[PDB]
């Protein structure tokens, strides 16, 4: 948000890392090897157990 | 392997021979690592869960 470094979108082809419980949860973003992604969902929706 | 759909119950013969052989199925990250899968999200009615 401060210009530092650009945060890259949501790519199918980047793996999850299991172990954190996304249930109930909205947000979350993940550092990459290449880069910044996140993970989000839309309104009225949250993760599963798996995410 | 075995697949079953949530709600339903097992499905029949078809969908499990295209999710075990075309690789474009949807299952955990086991079945994902050993023959592949899509998740792209796209739009459908239900999907056999296998697990």
């Amino acid at each position: 948000w401060l210009g530092m470094l650009v945060v890259k979108k949501a790519k199918g082809s980047d793996m999850i890392v299991p172990g954190p419980s996304y249930k109930g949860k909205v947000f979350f973003e993940r550092p990459t090897f290449d880069g910044y992604v996140g993970w989000g969902c839309s309104s009225g929706k949250s993760r599963t157990e798996s995410g | 392997f075995v697949c079953y759909k949530a709600g339903t119950g097992p499905c029949s013969e078809s969908e499990e021979k295209t999710c075990k052989t075309s690789g474009s199925c949807r299952g955990d990250m086991q079945f994902c690592k050993v023959a592949g899968c899509e998740h792209g999200e796209e739009a459908s009615e239900a999907k056999c869960r296998c697990s």
